[PDB]
């Protein structure tokens, strides 16, 4: 939560100082806590749960990959 | 395929704790579609995770244990 996008343009403009963006990525437990509230609410089937985390887990990882793979050409 | 194969065949075979876990969804979909109460449907949702904790006291899980082997653990 700190700024991360101000502290970079304060200090110099430094290209190490925007790999502290990569810290927000663990803002994804909330999202794997949603759903492990999910694999124990026994209204879906926990093996479909599983196959809808591993659909939440495909993709988000073509989107991160994406952004990586722009970021080597820049 | 066999790299497929193999992790299809530890997800299919899967552990107690899943046996267990869909043992006892069909069983909340007995008792919240034939409408229990609050009490019972307790006691049955304890009698199951008892005879599940206490399934590994068996002696036929033992049966091949020989003699005077299997009479010193009892």
């Amino acid at each position: 939560c700190f700024p991360w996008d101000l502290i970079y343009k304060a200090s110099g403009k430094h290209e190490l100082v925007r790999y502290l963006l990569w810290i927000r990525l663990f803002r994804v437990r909330k999202v794997v806590e949603f759903f492990q509230r999910l694999e124990k609410d026994t209204r879906i089937n926990y093996l479909f749960t599983r196959i809808l985390k591993l659909l939440f887990v495909e993709v988000y990882c073509t989107h991160t990959a994406a952004c990586i793979f722009y970021y080597l050409a820049t | 395929a066999y790299l497929i194969g193999n992790i299809t065949a530890l997800i299919v075979k899967g552990s107690n704790t899943e046996r267990f876990r869909d043992k006892m969804n069909d069983l909340i979909s007995f008792m919240n579609r034939k409408k229990l109460g609050r009490d019972l449907r307790s006691q049955i949702t304890g009698h199951v995770r008892l005879q599940y904790d206490s399934h590994y006291t068996d002696t036929v899980m033992l049966q091949d244990i020989p003699a005077s082997i299997r009479a010193k653990i009892a």
